[PDB]
């Protein structure tokens, strides 16, 4: 992908299948609604 | 990268969490708080006064 992805997952397996693909690196599983959203994004943008 | 600070009589309190390694481990990275900013502590540094 150029643009960052949009995943459409009704079911839930390509949510599961990003978590284990980049666990390595390790992925964190964050959400718009939350209020640790700021802090979260913030870290990746530091540190990968 | 390694430091040498010369004229250690006027010490800036700045290196208090340096030295004290009042580092932070979180996500793979080392974190120190140098003032009020986050840099990722490299294993390989070192400082002499």
């Amino acid at each position: 992908f150029n643009r960052y992805p949009l995943i459409i997952d009704p079911s839930g397996q390509a949510t599961e299948f990003i978590m284990n693909e980049y666990k390595d690196r390790k992925i964190t599983r964050t959400s718009f609604l939350d209020d640790a959203f700021r802090k979260n994004l913030e870290s990746a943008l530091r540190f990968g | 990268n390694p430091l040498l600070v010369q004229d250690v009589e006027s010490y800036d309190p700045v290196l208090n969490p340096v030295l004290n390694r009042e580092v932070r481990r979180t996500g793979g990275r080392v974190l120190i708080t140098l003032g009020d900013q986050d840099i990722d502590l490299s294993p390989s540094f070192v400082i002499f006064l």
